């Protein structure tokens, strides 16, 4: 009806509708620790809300209510519960609490309640059908927005929405090819898909991301794909992939190419390779330029992963 | 070596000019922000050196602590947005306190106890504020917080046996847990859960039932633990599921080496700092989430037998995160923040100081090392990196509920 | 403090 910032709002206090009921003030206490102090809206706002909760009425005031205390604190989960107990009880549209939430969500995307409560009627409705479409919008602002990627996550899972999920991680990943939630979504498609088992679905995914990695070749997100992949089964299971990245060492010495060829020979050291004390020696030597030179950041780490490798494969 | 009036810094070396950001000629917005976080930190570093002159970097405690103390009793209206979370703000505050080593009066330790003994619902459990429904977040603050003031009085507002059937009130058949009653369900909730309930002594061998295996369905390809399967690795939740696998002792259940390679990779190259997650930006914040892993698989790796673990550092640039934190998440006003351009909040105060604490102190079986960069003056209370409380604090309270018997359970 | 713009909420 009205909003909080319209120029016809009145506080609940003042409102004839609301005379019959007592506002319930907030008890912090004689000495009170962080106290805020609420803005003279807000504080009315909460007084009312505190009574309804505690007389549990099941009012269209009520749910009228829950909306301005929504809009001065989106994060208060115990009205978003409230709302959603209201919502089941006064056996309210739905449809038109989804186009309340997608407003909602527009405005504060990066809040937990709001989410939540989406799915929640997603769940009610058992219809996903604007849910792609919605969390696409919420993307094209912040492509790499955590709970946005989560409800897409769960919505494709639980409905099985996956056709066309692969054509979308491509789109993205040809805005932004450093977007490391799209990656980690290309994962999420394919090993619910068609899995990672079939040669050629890998070969397909080997190829496409040495090639962006050729195109991008510090984009950490690219070369941390490549070996989510091959990790499993073992980055020394894959000879030809060694000797591509030893090529393309002298022209792109990147720290991410160097550990990738650590990672590479410790698992062929795993694995009884063959030439075991040369392998060594080109992996502590690399672990060495890695901590003094081209990845310092993590010279700890690469000391001790030249400690370890000497403790499992000296002889 | 060179005079006690100057200290050379790993991020003033002519060759840190070379860690700087290479776009490959390639633009994308996720380059675009970074190269603008780098020449914005480029110029604070700068500012610290004056030719071979660089003097001892310093933390101002008695700015944060004068803004510490005000926020503990008053807030203004900035913080109407977590009126959902003031347990946080004490636990926040106090933490930040108690890493400073400055006192907390008897009165206002009894003020904090009063207020959360409101916060505290007849169902079990802590709600954001007097009378709101409790949760998961605001429990874990509010437990920590009466921790951190370690009194009789403190631990005894805790009502044990209606905690525990909240948290029964909250467990999936999956392992996972609520947040709360009709709430949304991720990592965060595991390690809330697993930390009240090991400190306040309420562990049934079923509570935790299939909790360690959906922590692990939670690691992905890139060996950070994201919030539910299938999600993006990141640090808050990493630090979670990591540290809620160590209280439950089934860290095992987890790929050490992938997550140990994909935090180290957090640490960036030219601030220092830490990030959330691959290729997003610098935030001070995750000085605790990020860095506060390497002490925990330290020690998962250590209780493994690892003959190559460090006995004197821990995984991460210790110097380098130090150096981040001081130069370039201090408020002149007192106050921490993410990162320069960013307004302090007690949030952010908070886990500043707390990953200051875990850089400046190495510490495992009878091994102790310390590395306080700058003045003397900031070295730090150690802080223990499961539940982020004093060390001292953890035992005091684990040795005093562990004399109470599990709520109605033998 | 501008808590209700960082992207940083835990709850
Ligand atoms: C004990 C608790 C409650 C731990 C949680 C700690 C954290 C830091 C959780 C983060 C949750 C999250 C990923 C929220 C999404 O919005 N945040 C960002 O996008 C921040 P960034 O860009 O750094 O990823
Ligand atoms: O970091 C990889 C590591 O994580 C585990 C879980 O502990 O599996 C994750 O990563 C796999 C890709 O490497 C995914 O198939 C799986 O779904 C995800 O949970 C370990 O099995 C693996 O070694
Ligand atoms: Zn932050």
């Amino acid at each position: 009806f009205v909003s909080l910032d319209s120029p016809s709002y009145v506080l609940y206090r003042d409102r004839a509708e609301w005379a019959d009921i007592d506002p319930v003030p907030q008890n912090d206490g004689p000495n009170p620790v962080v106290q805020i102090i609420y803005s003279d809206k807000f504080r009315d706002v909460y007084d009312y809300f505190r009574a309804v909760l505690q007389r549990d009425e099941r009012s269209e005031r009520a749910f009228k209510l829950t909306r301005d205390a929504i809009e001065l604190n989106a994060a208060n989960y115990t009205v978003w519960h409230f709302r959603r107990v209201l919502l089941k009880s006064l056996q309210k549209d739905l449809h038109e609490e989804m186009n309340y939430i997608t407003a909602i969500i527009e405005e504060q995307p990066k809040n937990y309640q709001v989410w939540h409560h989406r799915r929640v009627l997603v769940e009610w409705l058992r219809d996903p059908s604007q849910e792609l479409e919605f969390i696409a919008d919420i993307l094209n602002q912040d492509a790499k927005n955590y709970h946005a990627w989560q409800h897409r996550q769960w919505v494709i899972q639980e409905f099985k929405l996956w056709d066309n999920e692969l054509q979308y991680v491509d789109q993205l990943l040809k805005e932004d090819v450093r977007n490391n939630s799209v990656w980690n979504q290309r994962y999420f498609v394919i090993s619910n898909t068609t899995g990672y088992n079939d040669r050629a679905v890998l070969e397909r995914e080997v190829q496409y991301t040495l090639e962006m990695i050729k195109l991008v070749p510090h984009n950490e997100s690219a070369w941390n794909y490549l070996k989510g992949i091959l990790q499993d089964r073992g980055l020394s299971k894959y000879p030809n992939l060694l000797n591509q990245l030893l090529d393309l060492q002298p022209s792109h010495s990147s720290p991410y190419l160097i550990a990738f060829l650590v990672d590479i020979y410790e698992d062929m050291l795993e694995n009884q390779c063959d030439n075991k004390e040369d392998i060594l020696n080109k992996a502590l030597e690399l672990c060495e330029i890695l901590a003094k030179e081209k990845d310092t950041i993590r010279k700890e780490y690469w000391r001790y992963i030249g400690r370890s490798l000497q403790s499992k494969h000296s002889t | 070596s060179s005079p006690v009036w100057s200290e050379p810094l790993y991020s003033l070396r002519p060759e840190h000019a070379r860690e700087r950001l290479q776009d490959d000629s390639v633009e994308t917005v996720t380059s675009i922000e970074q190269a603008k976080v780098e020449e914005k930190i480029q110029e604070v570093f700068s500012s610290y050196k004056f030719n071979h002159l660089v003097p001892r970097l310093v933390l101002q405690r008695e700015k944060h602590f004068h803004y510490l103390k005000r926020g503990l009793r008053q807030l203004t209206d900035a913080y109407e947005c977590l009126d959902a979370s003031r347990p946080w703000l004490c636990y926040w505050i106090l933490h930040s306190l108690e890493l400073l080593d400055e006192p907390i009066p008897q009165i206002v330790a009894t003020d904090v106890c009063q207020f959360l003994e409101l916060c505290q619902s007849p169902e079990g459990g802590f709600g954001g504020g007097p009378g709101q429904y409790p949760h998961l977040a605001p429990t874990y603050a509010a437990v920590n917080a009466l921790c951190i003031i370690g009194t009789e009085e403190a631990y005894d507002i805790i009502n044990r046996e209606k905690l525990l059937q909240y948290l029964y009130s909250l467990k999936q058949p999956d392992g996972s847990f609520l947040m709360h009653v009709g709430g949304e369900v991720d990592v965060r909730s595991a390690y809330c859960a697993a930390s009240v309930a090991s400190l306040t002594n309420i562990i049934t061998p079923d509570l935790f039932e299939g909790t360690a295996e959906w922590i692990a369905r939670c690691q992905n390809w890139e060996g950070g633990i994201g919030g539910v399967p299938g999600m993006e690795a990141h640090g808050g939740y990493t630090f979670c599921g990591l540290a809620a696998l160590v209280i439950l002792k089934r860290e095992r259940s987890l790929n050490l080496k992938s997550l140990l390679q994909w935090v180290t990779s957090r640490q960036m190259r030219f601030e220092g700092g830490f990030q959330g997650r691959c290729n997003k930006l610098v935030d001070g914040c995750y000085s605790f989430w990020q860095a506060g892993l390497l002490p925990l698989l330290h020690r998962a790796l250590h209780a493994q037998g690892d003959p190559a673990l460090s006995m004197s550092h821990w995984m991460f640039h210790q110097q380098a995160l130090q150096e981040y934190i001081l130069m370039c998440c201090q408020c002149p006003a007192g106050g921490l923040l993410d990162k320069p351009g960013k307004s302090r909040d007690f949030y952010h105060t908070c886990y500043c100081l707390s990953g200051l604490s875990i850089a400046q102190h190495f510490g495992s079986g009878a091994m102790l090392h310390d590395v306080v960069l700058g003045v003397p003056e900031n070295a730090l209370q150690p802080t223990h990196p499961v539940y982020n409380i004093g060390p001292d604090k953890v035992i005091q309270a684990t040795t005093y509920f562990l004399q109470k018997p599990v709520p109605g359970f033998e | 403090d501008d808590p209700t713009a960082s992207a940083c909420n835990i709850q």
